[PDB]
């Protein structure tokens, strides 16, 4: 859990004012509970982690260098194509993933916030408005059979309008 | 954050425990209905809990507890929203199953398959559970269908008797209905906000959220009962009472309620939905009352009533009162069981007669039922503290204070008397007149597996106003500013109903014999909704099935088109170049025509 | 739901039986016993009015005018007692009346138990392949030969002898 | 009993069968086998990669 | 009836009862792996890349 | 795969060189044993997919088909084994000899990478079906069932030979994902689109389109069970597969040469699912549902997109569990009373009443029952046909009531009525059927928890 | 009429099986057909089977990608880039055609 990716904020809890004298059962309950239910499975998992510790192993974020793109890769060929395909199969994933990122980033906050989501979730809704411009422009109409051709295909199909926008 | 959720996930782990010795051995070795109903009992201990945590902080949780799937950019998962809404009628079911279970360990003895039934109440409840406490449109669906689904099968315990069947077909039909809108609401907000929880859904207050607001209404239509798909409710009174109280009076029927409190961010601001919530759940307060005022049976009266009540929340939805709509969701199932519970009593006590033109006396033969049966029927009415005034007067007020329909805001409080009406005649055709039943008596109520859950909800029935509306948070302000004609009105009316019902109750007697009128007639045969619709409709639907899909199309044309006519064709040719005799004159003459042929081919093309 | 209709109703039997009908119709219209006996002394009134009369054919206008009366009179709510049809337990108890025949599959470890039951059953099967033939014959021989024929049975005229079609009619199920 | 339980030796011969086929199959196809422009390592740890 | 299930709860918990003991022994002694950066020299194999350890096993082993 | 192929291979003389009493027992162990095998194809750890030859491959969509038809083998072992009964071990060898070879192909045919042999072998899976059908059938009209399924089959199947040539000669190959690397765009002329109409037809015979639905009526309703099951499970399955496998070269003719398949499958649909409503035969009642429920698999592969090709391939797998053991549990009727019709027999759940679970679940499937892969297919499906234009809403909410409707009337004509008390012949239910029945529906509860492995090609 | 032998009689096998599970006559034969179907099927298959599908890991990659999706995040937000641009490819090695 890495707060940058996952911010949640602080939590501003205030003071309990008891202003009365008659008690609450919350706490006693609270504390029963710290008894008897916190304190054995405490131990029980620090034992664990006990076993853990003393029988460590490690595991390793898989890397991936970068091959030619489809730009460089011509028209046929296609030991170029598959490395090429692969990689925006794999990129497309990993955006696939940052898409739902940036979605459980927004729930959060609106459940946080409550009645002053309309006030104070608004970064948010336009990293996710952003996101789902790019999304769109990147992958929106492709289809079943997506690749890179068709993504390609949809750039250009897009970059000559702008062209034409652009003179006029 | 630790009690919390464990609080509120254990009471799942519970409820499904007894499922488990389900499976397991130990049931012909255990009292499965007594341990049932004590994890029912702990489950409610727990549940009270978090309702305190609430009432003190008002903090609401969101839980994922398991990853399900991830299709490409939408996930999902295991997700409870615990809210007001949620911790509260989690308290209020358990309660009530509770009772429940105990007065069907009195009621069903002699049944063999008792053990089945608890197992079905508790799974319905589990689904109901799902339903309830869903931040998440599937799995709200689920515990959707898991209710369709067990009304089905409870109603259709006595799977000999061929009426039962009907109804629970009819239910399943009608709740398929609902399901249609249902799904549309889930497609339109996968698609326009690839997501299917509350919290996304959310962002969409400015979006024109039409379309999906249409198919939650039909799906609440569906699942309560609304003038459109309501005779599935009645018809449902061919089950056991415990059923009949607990799937037909306080649970199953205000899903659609709290689908659309649930939703109600987005019908704020749609005076499309709110203005047909309006006019349609009031058509329904009247149209079910009038029907609940020529009835002859306990439980069809108590289930147009029902009716009636649900009509109402609709209505109080549609003034913008969700709220309020949930508060008078959780105050009826108190009363509304415990007559359930009365009804069931008397019956199990008499010779299984749900008429009331045999039965009397009860005020004096049957005291503790007499008794509830009065307390849960002044509760209903209005009286001035007895769980219905908490939720119905504010909702009288709100009705005739906002800018409004005023033929809803006439025919609202016409139903509202009605109500008094009717009690009226349960009250004076069953616990005042004399014994026209029969000469054997064996009445027995003295079983505390009868008189415990009565009690119990009978000082829930008294007192569950007072102690949640003097601790929930104020959502809504109220208007405490009116004159005392509006003030007073439901009050006023409810007597005036009792009156009126006194009146035309004595006219019964005097010797004056009742010339049938087709008013009451109307009121008697339910409008003719169901005796009309339900001979058309199956008639249509099925002579078209039969004639024309599968005999025109697919027995008839399919078959003469491609296969026989492939058939003809080729056979015809065959019998055409095998007619041969052996006559080498004509063989050779043909061989002649080739020749011919092929020369002239050659010389022409070249 | 132990005999036959006739080919026919004849006059009479028509006659009771709108009176049983409207005398029930009575009942649900009025729901108070006292109520209930004035007019029924009323119907009956109006009934043995015409009672000594024998011109059949103003007697069958009369039951055609009572019927029609009956139909726009009637109570279309009327009491059903509960185990009947239409009523509240018509076919409730149809998931418990299980068959004998369901027997002959049970186990030997679950005949084990209830062995002085079985026993029993075994000689009441005994009792059966033994009346069966004679059943036959007092039916063949007791046949209507001029043609004629209806759902009625005889008795058994003999020492032994048994009710020809019996074993349906006894080992049926209770009704709980 | 031989005769009657010498079947079970035909099924599991032919589980092996396919495992050595396949194991001459990518005995073939050794082309590319450290050329792929995305797997291209240095032999530091050993002779062969597949 | 009563024979087809015991029959079935029989055969299978005498299967999945050893299975659901050496997981959660695995699971409480041997313990999933942690997250670590690649030395700059070393090579890592297929199957120090997953995490559970009978995933890596398994890979390791036939994969 | 040949560690999959050729012990399959060994099964035959396994069943020949064994004596008359263990040929069952060890048949059907050994073919379990292949289904445990074949779950190595589910060890796929990156969106690269495996390539064992030049001749093999698997996919995440044809891994799924592959293990089902794995899986069903032993089912139908045991399901094929109280009638010819009495037959004689040479017969019911043979028996067993073409369901083997069945598989084999089956496997075959879902592993393979060229078009042409995809088509022999899905033209190959007449001959064991045709002489089950037809040798083993108990009515006068399964000849005529053979005659309709071969020859819709062939004359559906002719075509598609004819365009693989043509393309083989264009391009150099009918190797898949060099088809991919290489397709082009179309010119969307006239030689093209009867091209499309060419290549596509064969399957949408083998999985009845609306029109062409008279050959799985008949060949259900005449076929044992073993047949049944297969017919409704893969032999409906193998058009999927060849039409998600031939529409990524025909682009871009499909946004306008596939309306009229769309309009029939929208249509049929309802015009099958109500004569599910008034049909007496239990077992044609079924197969109008088997045509129901594909019609939606040839509408989604019809519009081409993500959530359609995974909803497509969720209730593939799901109709077919769904279907086998629905067929399944009319056949335990039929076994002892020998007739299909449903109304005849009445009042079960008192004599079996934990069959009339089964039956309940079977139904509660069938009319997608939340949380079930069935209705993650359909939810899907209609979600996109709802993106491509929102009314087809109407017609999908129709098709759910009447199966609603149809999946109920079959449950209590059956099981909720009251006893046939005439019926003496009413054998108590066998260890083997139930665990028929078991063994069909735990692996969608499985499927249910990890539908991960049943999503797709897109996923 | 045409020689032909008469149709057969309905035969429970409990009568002499009551013990029967519905493989074979022999009632040997029955018991070790269904024991293993039940050691085949359910002991190992669905167990064995559930269990080497479970522990099958980074199903199609499922779960590297939100690893270094997370990364990604994590660097372009840290460096002020943008989290996802809306051209896949850069327009510079990418050569259009002039009209
Ligand atoms: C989104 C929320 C998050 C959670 C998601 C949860 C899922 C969604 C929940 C919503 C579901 C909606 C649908 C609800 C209604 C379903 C309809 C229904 O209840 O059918 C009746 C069904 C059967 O009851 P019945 O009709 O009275 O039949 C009794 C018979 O007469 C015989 O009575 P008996 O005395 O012999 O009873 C003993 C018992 C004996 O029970 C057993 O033997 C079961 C085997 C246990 C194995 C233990 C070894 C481990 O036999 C039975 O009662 C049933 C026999 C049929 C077996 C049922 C098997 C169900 C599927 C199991 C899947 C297996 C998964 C693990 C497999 C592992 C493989 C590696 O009800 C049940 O008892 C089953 C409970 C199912 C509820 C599941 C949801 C839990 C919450
Ligand atoms: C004194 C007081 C002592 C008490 C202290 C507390 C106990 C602490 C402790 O014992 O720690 C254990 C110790 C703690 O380690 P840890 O810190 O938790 O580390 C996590 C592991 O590394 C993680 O390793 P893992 O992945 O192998 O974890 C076990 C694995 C277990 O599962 C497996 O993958 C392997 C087991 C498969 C069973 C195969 C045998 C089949 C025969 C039966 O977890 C799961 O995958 C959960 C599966 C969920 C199954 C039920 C889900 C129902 C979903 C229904 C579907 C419908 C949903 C609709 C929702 C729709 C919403 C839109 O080891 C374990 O965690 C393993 C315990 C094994 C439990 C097995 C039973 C789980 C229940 C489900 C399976 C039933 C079998
Ligand atoms: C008593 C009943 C016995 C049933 C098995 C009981 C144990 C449960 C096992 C079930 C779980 C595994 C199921 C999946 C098996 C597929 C894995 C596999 O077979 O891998 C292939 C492997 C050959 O490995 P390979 O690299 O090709 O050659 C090197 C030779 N050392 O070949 C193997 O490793 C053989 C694996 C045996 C499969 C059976
Ligand atoms: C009961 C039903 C009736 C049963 C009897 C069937 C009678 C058969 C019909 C008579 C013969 C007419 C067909 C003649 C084929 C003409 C050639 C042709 O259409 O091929 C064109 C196309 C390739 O053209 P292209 O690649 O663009 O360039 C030029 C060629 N290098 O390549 C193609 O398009 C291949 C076309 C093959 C023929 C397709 C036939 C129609 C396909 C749809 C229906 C299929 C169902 C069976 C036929 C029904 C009746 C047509
Ligand atoms: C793909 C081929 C298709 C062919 C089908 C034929 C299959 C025959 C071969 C036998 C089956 C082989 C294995 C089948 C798949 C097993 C999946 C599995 O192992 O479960 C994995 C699951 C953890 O999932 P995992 O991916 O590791 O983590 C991410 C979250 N899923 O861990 C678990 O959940 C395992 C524990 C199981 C506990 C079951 C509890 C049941 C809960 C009730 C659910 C009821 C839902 C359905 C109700 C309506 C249905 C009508």
């Amino acid at each position: 859990w890495d707060k940058d990716v996952y911010p949640e904020p602080p939590s501003r809890t205030p003071a309990p004012s008891p202003q009365t004298s008659l008690p609450n059962p919350i706490t006693y309950l609270t504390k029963a509970y710290d008894l008897v239910v916190d304190w054995p499975v405490t131990l029980v998992r620090e034992f664990i982690e006990r076993q853990h510790a003393k029988n460590r192993t490690y595991y390793y974020h898989r890397q991936y260098r970068r091959v030619p793109d489809i730009t460089e890769c011509k028209e046929g060929d296609v030991l170029c194509i598959y490395e090429a395909e692969m990689q925006w199969r794999r990129d497309f994933k990993v955006d696939q993933e940052i898409m739902n990122i940036i979605q459980e980033r927004l729930k959060a906050c609106q459940q946080r916030e409550g009645e002053n989501y309309q006030q104070n979730c608004a970064k948010e809704l336009e990293q996710f408005t952003k996101v789902t411009k790019a999304y769109q422009d990147r992958y929106l109409d492709l289809g079943a059979y997506y690749s890179a051709r068709k993504c390609l295909a949809k750039q250009k199909q897009r970059m000559l309008e702008e062209r034409k926008a652009a003179r006029q | 954050m630790n009690i919390f959720t464990t609080s509120i996930l254990l009471i799942f782990i519970l409820l499904l425990s007894p499922i488990l010795i389900s499976m397991s051995n130990l049931i012909k070795h255990i009292n499965f209905p007594l341990y049932t109903t004590t994890s029912i009992k702990f489950s409610f201990i727990i549940s009270l809990l978090p309702l305190l945590m609430f009432f003190h902080n008002n903090m609401e949780y969101m839980i994922t507890t398991w990853h399900w799937v991830t299709m490409n950019s939408m996930e999902l998962k295991m997700s409870f929203k615990t809210d007001f809404f949620s911790i509260l009628f989690t308290s209020v079911a358990l309660f009530v199953t509770w009772s429940i279970m105990q007065f069907s360990s009195w009621y069903m003895h002699s049944d063999p398959n008792i053990n089945r039934f608890i197992k079905y109440l508790t799974l319905f409840l589990i689904t109901m559970l799902i339903l309830t406490s869903a931040n998440n449109m599937f799995q709200l669906f689920i515990g959707w269908e898991g209710v369709g689904i067990m009304s089905f099968l409870l109603i259709g315990w006595w799977y000999g008797r061929t009426d039962a069947n009907t109804a629970a077909l009819q239910a399943i039909l009608y709740n398929r209905i609902g399901d249609i809108g249902f799904i549309l609401a889930m497609v339109w907000f996968s698609l326009n906000m690839n997501s299917w929880e509350l919290q996304q859904i959310m962002f969409s207050n400015n979006n024109d959220n039409l379309i999906p607001l249409m198919g939650l209404l039909i799906a609440a239509t569906g699942k309560s009962a609304q003038f459109g798909l309501h005779p599935w409710l009645p018809s449902a009174m061919e089950g056991p009472t415990p059923v009949s109280a607990l799937l037909h009076s306080s649970t199953m029927v205000v899903a659609g309620i709290f689908l659309l409190v649930r939703f109600h961010p987005l019908t704020t601001n749609n005076n499309f939905i709110l203005t047909t919530m309006l006019c349609l759940g009031a058509l329904t307060t009247l149209f079910t009352a009038i029907c609940a005022l020529t009835q002859n049976d306990i439980k069809k009266i108590i289930a147009f009533s029902t009716s009636s009540q649900l009509g109402l929340m609709m209505v109080t939805l549609g003034m913008n009162q969700p709220h309020l709509a949930f508060l008078h969701i959780c105050t009826h199932a108190f009363f509304k069981a415990m007559l359930f519970m009365c009804s069931g009593s008397i019956i199990h006590s008499l010779a299984d007669e749900q008429d009331i033109r045999k039965m009397g006396n009860i005020t004096k033969i049957m005291p503790f039922t007499s008794s509830c049966l009065v307390i849960g029927s002044l509760a209903l009415t209005g009286m001035p503290f007895l769980t219905g005034f908490y939720s119905k007067d504010l909702i009288i007020e709100a009705i005739n204070t906002c800018n409004t329909n005023a033929w809803a805001l006439l025919i609202t409080l016409i139903a509202t008397s009605m109500t008094a009406m009717y009690s009226m005649r349960i009250i004076y055709f069953v616990t005042m007149t004399k014994p026209r039943f029969p000469p054997l008596i064996s009445i027995n109520e003295n079983d505390p597996d009868l008189m415990n859950p009565i009690k119990r909800l009978a000082f829930g029935s008294i007192f569950a106003g007072f102690v949640i509306s003097y601790n929930i948070p104020p959502t809504s302000i109220p208007v405490l500013t009116m004159p005392w004609f509006l003030k007073t009105t439901a009050l006023i009316i409810s007597v005036l109903g009792f009156l009126i019902a006194l009146e035309l109750n004595n006219l019964t007697m005097k010797l004056s014999m009742n010339k049938a009128n087709p008013y009451s007639s109307f009121s008697t045969l339910l409008g003719f909704f169901p005796s009309i619709i339900h001979r058309i409709t199956p008639m249509k639907s099925l002579n078209l099935s039969l004639k024309t899909s599968l005999t025109l199309l697919d027995l008839i044309w399919l078959e003469k088109t491609i296969p026989k006519s492939t058939s003809t064709l080729h056979t015809n040719m065959t019998t055409l170049t095998t007619n041969q005799k052996g006559l080498i004159k004509l063989y050779f003459m043909s061989f002649l025509i080739n020749i011919i042929l092929i020369i002239i081919l050659y010389s022409i093309n070249l | 739901a132990f005999c036959a209709p006739p080919a026919y109703l004849t006059h009479q039997q028509k006659v009771l039986r709108l009176y049983k009908r409207a005398l029930r119709h009575l009942e649900s219209w009025c729901i108070h016993r006292d109520k209930y006996r004035y007019f029924a002394c009323l119907m009956r009134a109006r009934f043995e009015e015409h009672k000594n009369e024998k011109d059949m054919m103003r007697a069958t206008q009369l039951l055609r005018e009572a019927e029609e009366e009956f139909w726009q009179n009637q109570h279309p709510q009327p009491y059903i007692f509960p185990d009947s049809p239409g009523g509240t337990s018509f076919e409730r108890y149809e998931c418990y009346k299980v068959p004998e025949w369901c027997l002959d599959y049970w186990h030997p470890s679950e005949k084990a138990m209830y062995p002085d039951y079985f026993s029993k059953r075994e000689q009441w099967k005994k009792l059966r392949m033994e009346s069966w033939d004679r059943e036959v014959k007092q039916l063949q021989e007791e046949t209507s030969p001029d043609g004629i024929m209806t759902e009625a049975l005889p008795p058994a005229r003999r020492e032994g002898d048994l009710p020809p079609l019996w074993w349906h009619i006894v080992t049926r199920p209770r009704e709980r | 009993l031989l005769r009657e339980h010498w079947v079970h030796i035909l099924v599991p011969a032919g589980f092996v069968f396919g495992c050595y086929l396949d194991r001459k199959d990518d005995e073939k196809l050794t082309a590319f086998r450290n050329k792929s422009m995305l797997f291209q390592r240095e032999l530091r740890p050993n002779e062969e990669v597949t | 009836d009563a024979r087809f299930l015991r029959l079935m709860k029989f055969y299978l918990m005498l299967t999945g009862i050893p299975v659901i003991i050496g997981i959660t022994l695995v699971n409480i002694f041997i313990g999933e792996a942690e997250l670590a950066e690649i030395p700059e020299g070393y090579i890592p194999e297929h199957w120090e890349y997953y995490k559970h350890p009978i995933s890596r096993w398994i890979a390791r082993n036939f994969y | 795969m040949l560690k999959i192929i050729l012990p399959s291979l060994m099964l035959l003389p396994l069943t020949w060189l064994s004596s008359p009493k263990k040929t069952w027992t060890n048949v059907t162990s050994y073919s379990f044993l292949i289904s445990l095998t074949s779950l190595t194809l589910l060890w796929q750890t990156d969106e690269n997919y495996k390539n064992f030859s030049n001749m093999f491959s698997s996919d995440p969509l044809s891994t799924p088909l592959i293990i089902l038809t794995a899986w069903l083998l032993p089912l139908m072992l045991m399901a094929s084994q109280n009638h010819l009964k009495k037959d004689n071990n040479v017969l019911q060898k043979l028996y067993i000899s073409m369901l083997i070879s069945l598989q084999i192909l089956l496997i075959m045919t879902f592993s393979a990478t060229e078009l042409i042999m995809f088509y022999i072998l899905f033209e190959a899976t007449l001959i064991p079906t045709l002489i089950i059908i037809t040798r083993w059938g108990n009515q006068t009209e399964r000849l005529n069932a053979g005659i309709y399924f071969l020859f819709y089959t062939l004359i559906g199947s002719i075509p598609l030979l004819i365009a693989l040539i043509l393309i083989q000669n264009h391009v150099g190959t009918l190797n898949l994902m060099i088809l991919s690397f290489t397709t082009h765009t179309l010119d969307a002329s006239w030689s093209n689109n009867l091209l499309w109409l060419a290549c596509m037809m064969a399957f949408l015979i083998k999985m009845p389109l609306y029109g062409v639905h008279l050959w799985l009526p008949k060949a259900h309703v005449e076929a044992p069970i073993a047949g049944s099951m297969i017919l409704a499970a893969i032999l409906l399955k193998l058009g999927s597969y060849g039409m998600i496998r031939i529409s990524i070269i025909l682009d871009p003719l499909t946004k306008y040469m596939a309306y009229p398949f769309i309009l029939l499958s929208l249509w049929g649909m309802i015009m099958t699912s109500s004569i599910c409503l008034r049909q007496t035969d239990l077992k044609s009642l079924i197969a109008y549902s088997s045509v129901s429920h594909m019609a939606l698999v040839i509408a989604s592969i019809m519009i081409q997109t993500p959530w359609s090709f995974m909803g497509a391939t969720m209730l593939m797998i799901a109709h077919g569990l769904t279907s086998s053991l629905l067929f399944c549990l009319a056949n335990s009727n039929y076994e002892r009373i020998h007739s299909r019709t449903m109304i005849m027999a009445r009042g079960l759940q008192m004599v079996f009443p934990l069959m009339a679970t089964w039956w309940l679940m079977a139904s509660l499937a069938n009319l997608a029952l939340p949380p079930s892969i069935n209705l993650m297919g359909e939810l899907f499906i209609t979600m996109s046909l709802f993106s491509w234009s929102n009314f087809t809403i109407i017609l999908m909410g129709i098709n759910i009531i009447i199966t609603g409707m149809y999946s109920m009337y079959m449950i209590i004509t059956t099981q909720r009525g009251k006893l046939t008390n005439h019926m003496i012949n009413l054998q108590p239910s066998h260890t083997r059927e139930l665990t028929l029945m078991a063994l069909h529906m735990i692996p969608l509860i499985l499927l249910t928890t990890s539908p991960k492995l049943i999503t797709g090609l897109t996923m | 009429q045409w020689q032909e032998d008469p149709e057969p009689e309905d035969e429970n096998v409990y009568a002499k099986n009551p013990d029967f599970h519905g493989y074979d006559s022999d009632p040997v034969v029955d018991v070790w057909n269904m024991r293993a179907v039940f050691f085949f099927g359910f002991s190992i298959v669905l167990v064995f089977g559930t269990t080497f599908v479970a522990y099958v890991p980074d199903y199609r990659m499922q779960e590297w990608a939100r690893r270094e999706a997370e990364r990604l995040v994590k660097y372009r937000e840290v460096n002020g880039l943008p989290i996802m641009e809306s051209n896949y490819f850069d327009p510079s090695k990418i050569q259009l055609p002039e009209d």
